[PDB]
């Protein structure tokens, strides 16, 4: 017949299929355009999502009814100890797309990455890379030939980095390895940079800075098998209805005589890949800085960790990125921060922030105190104690 | 003289500005056309302090005061207070007042000699006002309205009250305030003369919509 | 919102869907306001239009002077009760739902407003500012 | 920002949070954990309520 | 201060109107899916077509009736201005035509829907729609000549000078080329405007001047009031009469010099004829352009104006030259004062 009343579809066809992602490490499907005039640097970074908290800052938006007033804002924090560089991989342009032609590895590989190449570490003879490592013995010659080849050919150079998971409260020991496109100028300069950085270490301040707009690429929280109502935001059917009501009443017309790809159905929910963009960096933390969670306006020596510590995560004892708002994925997940694909002029992006205050109270209840110092002050002396 | 302007497209100047004989307060996020209205005729004469009160920009309704003092709501932040103390001359006292009848600017109407207050104000508060503003205070109603600061524009030269104020109240109020009072309207018919314009002994700023007759009464009664 | 509303308004939690009755908080003779429409509200199958603080509604007077009853007029919501959240981080709420009868331009029919008035409404409708005592 | 203290608990409210309702007096009271609000609505006696700052004062819980 | 008359929208022609209705009905019929009996479905389609046929006619005709204040209802100044252009008597029959047409289309639509609704025969149902379309088609075509007259007038009424007949106006009259247009521009503070009007040679110059927070409107008459009223056509004679409603005060400019190309004797005659008629409105006669003016003419002027003897408006003339800008503000205050200060006290 014809609908009756018009309404928009439930849910976005551009995020199909709604199946579980092929890996907890969401893929970077694109990198920034290359500007080979600038210095060589990474274009993304690995970290772990730890938690959120609240911020207060004064706003700067000439014209807003909130210009020059304080706002309070949710932000998230991602643990970010220096990534360590261990390979370069060199790609070439073909009429069938980008194809990698070599990979050169550092001579010494940390147990952390080595562990990544294995399914049962405890039993294994840990032989990974033990013949590659030899290639260095000899003067250096075949590793030069490779490095050399990459320079000769190669349209784009990526770096194999991995995270220092041990520098993180996680149990998980096996580190995360991944390719990061290099955008500083000249294919040769790029590989030189790469080669120079083997076994050597790279920190976030070398990649991100205050007020930058960055993207988060990560696998979404999982939910298992979801009915149609919650998964697609379909209307609940009425109370009166027999044989269940969190459903879709009509699964299709009679012709085409086939349930169609575009109707909502029960199925997996969450644990999807997502490339969320335009998240402002409101803080770039330093792990060797007491007074991490302190401010120009605050002053009190205290770190970003909440009282009792980040619920379900742990402590934060390294550099971190504090991103305004909230990000795909959950507490503990490997998450990739990426440079933005365009120069946003937004004004909203561009505004330069300065935190006045960072919340620091326990998130494990309705916290009343920032430091244990403050808590003793307000509360008095207790039956434990002095 | 007397000028016309608008805060955005609003004629209620009294809502976004506070003018006395020794200082001028204006909302922080105004336009040049708005600010100029004052800068152009106050020049380097008296301080023109940009500010917010309790985080809002309706500073004209949120405060009350004269040459000697300024009254601000409790919710005035310490930052706004510090900024005010620093910008305004030392001879003016800035005091926080705790009253919940309405916004200070609606509850209080004053010049450098007398002040009318909401008729339901408590004694303690009425003494504080008299004290800080160094003025004689009287609980009154203008044509029945309790929001005196909203229905009365006053300077030391003259005053304008609700258009329906009887002649008898006008005569009595004139005597009480020691200045000629006349019932009138501002911004083309508005009877909220207190919020529609700001004024002191040498300048009156009203909204662009004030008619010719209304502006005539203004420069005539305030002697501009 | 709309006519005579000088200012924009930041979104605030919708408290009052159509059919809701708020206290009349002016001295017009009206005792309550029954919401039949929100101005500037959009469209989605099955959704009630619903007002908030400083929204202009279209109401009838269920209780009040007979010269006010049996007809539809504009009103403005002045107090909420559904809690909402400001950009200073605060979740706040009044003890009652209440608004005041008004004209399309936004002029109060009455001359007083009894009770407090949320600032977001005061900031929105100047003739409401005028007649307000305690704001927020 | 400065801290408004949730009066009932008397705890300092790190600038945001909670709700106001009007006493229909000049001031309004701020409320913390809803527990704080409900007890208040319960109209329980702060002198009795352990959580209250009042409890501390009266109780001996103090000086 | 504006025109009541502008608001009526332009009337579309019969030709535009014939096509649009059918096309719309055609669109409607295939989109619709009738439910029910086979015969009923077709019947439903035809009924739908008939009803869009009714709908389209009713919408156009309502637009003529709405938008428009009725010619009688408006204030006497405004009634007049319309009257010249169309002719009111022609206009009264024409208004009725629109109304009649609307009634008939509704009546026929009702007739056919019922007949089709009633009928079982498919051939009949089809024929009935055919008939209705035929009938609708003839009616718009017959009315085309009144539609054409209405459409043309809509544009002419829109052009009318927008001025207020209630509030005080000052009227500059005199023979043509006396310097009335210049006098007016000198008098007005802001730059002069031009208003189109029917049956005026130049158009009118309109200006305004303030003393206090009172506004005074000024218009000049060129070509309309300037010459014998009787000599003019029935439409133009009526245009002259519209000025009567409009003016609160009349000023008579004389140019003695004969630079205007007209003698003082002629100017005195025209003035005298108009003068007793408007007792109700104040008069200020000003002999302007004084610097150039010749003494030979002055004697004739003096005999009407200054002399208590026959024909005299009882007003005291101001010598000036506004063009020269000597006494321009002095003359202007007096002209406003003569009607204003009066009217205030009067009322």
């Amino acid at each position: 017949s014809h609908r009756k009343y018009e309404a928009p579809r439930h849910g976005h066809l551009g995020f199909l299929p709604r199946k579980r992602a092929a890996s907890i490490r969401a893929r970077v499907k694109a990198f920034p355009k290359d500007d080979r005039s600038k210095p060589v640097a990474l274009t993304s970074f690995l970290g772990y999502k730890a938690g959120m908290t609240t911020i207060v800052r004064d706003l700067d938006r000439p014209g807003s009814k909130f210009h020059k007033r304080e706002v309070v804002e949710a932000v998230t924090v991602v643990d970010t100890p220096p990534v360590v560089v261990v390979g370069v991989v060199g790609y070439v342009e073909t009429p069938r797309g980008l194809r990698s032609l070599t990979t050169v590895w550092a001579e010494h590989l940390s147990d952390e990455v080595k562990r990544r190449f294995y399914k049962n570490w405890y039993k294994s003879k840990k032989k990974a890379f033990t013949k590659y490592s030899a290639k260095y013995a000899q003067d250096g010659a075949g590793i030069e030939r490779e490095l050399a080849r990459i320079k000769k050919y190669a349209s784009v150079v990526r770096v194999l980095v991995h995270t220092q998971i041990r520098k993180t409260p996680l149990a998980q020991k096996k580190a995360h390895l991944a390719e990061i496109q290099l955008n500083g100028g000249s294919i040769s300069e790029k590989v030189d940079w790469a080669r120079e950085h083997f076994e050597k270490t790279v920190a976030v301040d070398s990649v991100f800075e205050q007020n930058e707009m960055i993207d988060a690429i990560a696998v979404t929280k999982g939910h298992g098998f979801e009915g149609v109502t919650h998964r697609w935001g379909t209307k609940k059917l009425p109370r009166k209805t027999h044989r269940g009501l969190r459903k879709v009443a009509c699964i299709g017309a009679w012709h085409p005589a086939h349930v169609m790809w575009s109707v909502a159905r029960a199925g997996q929910r969450g644990y999807h890949s997502r490339t969320s963009i335009n998240h402002k960096i409101y803080r770039v933390g330093k792990g060797d800085d007491e007074a991490n969670g302190a401010t120009s306006f605050d002053r009190t020596k205290k770190t970003i960790t909440p009282m009792g510590g980040f619920v379900h995560y742990g402590e934060i004892k390294n550099d971190f990125i504090m991103v305004k708002g909230c990000i795909p994925g959950n507490r503990k997940r490997i998450v990739t921060l990426r440079k933005s694909l365009y120069t946003n002029t937004s004004r909203k992006a561009l505004e330069e922030v300065s935190l006045k205050w960072i919340d620091t109270a326990s998130k494990f209840g309705k916290g009343r105190f920032q430091t244990p110092a403050e808590k003793h002050a307000f509360m008095g002396t207790l039956k434990k104690d002095l | 003289m007397a000028t016309r302007t608008q805060f955005e497209n609003s004629n209620e100047i009294g809502v976004f500005s506070k003018l006395t004989n020794t200082y001028c307060l204006v909302a922080v996020g105004g336009s040049e056309n708005f600010y100029s209205a004052f800068e152009a005729e106050l020049g380097d004469a008296i301080p023109i302090v940009h500010t917010t009160i309790a985080g809002t920009r309706i500073i004209g309704r949120m405060t009350a005061g004269n040459r000697r003092g300024l009254l601000v709501p409790t919710q005035t932040t310490d930052q706004e207070l510090q900024h005010l103390r620093n910008s305004l001359p030392d001879s003016v006292k800035i005091q926080r007042v705790e009253e919940r009848l309405s916004a200070l600017g609606n509850v209080i109407c004053c010049n450098d000699y007398v002040a009318l207050v909401h008729p339901d104000i408590d004694r303690e508060t009425e003494e504080l006002i008299s004290d800080v503003l160094g003025v004689e205070v009287f609980r009154q109603t203008i044509s029945g309205n309790i929001l005196v600061g909203s229905y009365c524009s006053l300077s030391n030269q003259g005053g304008l009250v609700h258009p329906q104020t009887s002649v008898q109240d006008q005569e009595e109020l004139s005597s009480l305030l020691q200045v000629p009072l006349v019932a009138g309207t501002v911004n083309r018919g508005s009877s909220v003369v207190g919020a529609g314009m700001v004024v002191n002994d040498y300048l009156a700023v009203t909204g662009l919509d004030t008619t010719a007759p209304e502006l005539s009464v203004i420069e005539s009664i305030f002697r501009l | 919102s709309g006519n005579g509303a000088q200012g924009t308004k930041f979104r605030i939690s919708l408290g009052l869907p159509v059919g809701a009755i708020m206290n009349c908080a002016d001295n017009s003779g009206a005792r309550n306001l029954y919401i039949i429409a929100v101005k500037g509200s959009g469209s989605r199958l099955n959704r009630l239009p619903a007002a908030s603080l400083g929204d202009m509604v279209m109401a009838t007077v269920k209780k009040g002077k007979p010269e006010l009853r049996k007809k539809v007029m504009p009103a403005i919501v002045v107090r909420q009760a559904k809690s909402w959240r400001r950009r200073d981080g605060v979740f706040l709420y009044f003890e009652d739902n209440a608004g005041v009868i008004a004209n399309p331009k936004g002029e109060m029919k009455g001359s007083a407003i009894t009770g407090p008035v949320g600032k977001e409404c005061a900031d929105l409708w100047p003739r409401v500012a005028s007649n307000s005592g305690v704001v927020v | 920002m400065r801290i408004y203290q949730c009066h009932f608990c008397s705890s300092p409210c790190y600038p945001g949070h909670g709700i106001m309702f009007v006493r229909n007096d000049a001031k309004e009271f701020r409320f913390c954990r809803s527990k704080c609000h409900k007890a208040f609505k319960q109209r329980r006696n702060p002198r009795k309520l352990k959580w209250t700052k009042a409890f501390r004062k009266a109780a001996g819980k103090e000086l | 201060m504006q025109l009541s008359w502008k608001d009526i929208p332009t009337v579309a022609p019969a030709n535009d109107l014939l096509d649009i209705v059918l096309n719309r009905t055609q669109r409607k019929t295939p989109t619709v899916i009738r439910p029910g009996f086979k015969i009923t479905r077709i019947r439903a389609f035809y009924m739908r077509k008939v009803k869009y046929t009714g709908e389209g006619f009713v919408e156009k005709f309502e637009d003529i009736l709405k938008g428009f204040p009725n010619i009688n209802d408006v204030h006497p100044f405004h009634r007049d201005l319309m009257d010249t252009l169309y002719e009111k008597n022609h206009y009264k029959i024409s208004l009725a035509a629109i109304s009649r047409a609307k009634s008939l289309v509704e009546q026929v639509a009702r007739d056919y829907v019922r007949l089709l609704k009633f009928g079982q025969s498919l051939f009949q149902c089809k024929q009935l729609k055919r008939a209705a379309l035929g009938r609708m088609a003839t009616i718009v075509k017959k009315l085309r000549d009144p539609l054409a007259y209405l459409e043309q007038v809509r544009q002419h009424i829109g052009r009318l000078p927008s001025i207020d007949p209630n509030t005080r106006t000052l009227l500059i009259c005199g023979y043509p080329n006396v310097g009335k247009s210049s006098f007016l521009r000198c008098i007005t503070k802001s730059d002069v405007d031009v208003q189109p009007y029917a049956f005026t040679t130049k158009s009118l110059y309109v200006g305004h001047f303030d003393y206090k927070y009172l506004r005074f409107q000024a218009i000049d008459t060129p070509g309309i009031l300037d010459r014998p009223t009787e000599e003019m056509n029935n439409i133009e004679m009526q245009s002259i009469y519209a000025i009567a409603h409009l003016r609160s005060c009349v000023l008579y400019f004389m140019d003695l010099s004969e630079q205007c190309g007209f003698t003082i004797e002629a100017q005195v005659k025209l003035f005298h004829s108009i003068k007793p008629l408007f007792a109700n409105k104040s008069v200020m006669v000003v002999i302007n352009k004084t610097d150039i003016i010749r003494p030979e003419d002055l004697d004739e002027e003096r005999a009407q104006l200054l002399e208590s003897v026959k024909e005299v408006p009882g007003v005291e003339i101001m010598t000036s030259s506004c063009q020269l800008e000597e006494n321009v503000m002095e003359v202007r205050n007096k002209a406003c004062e003569k009607l204003l200060a009066s009217r205030i006290e009067n009322k």
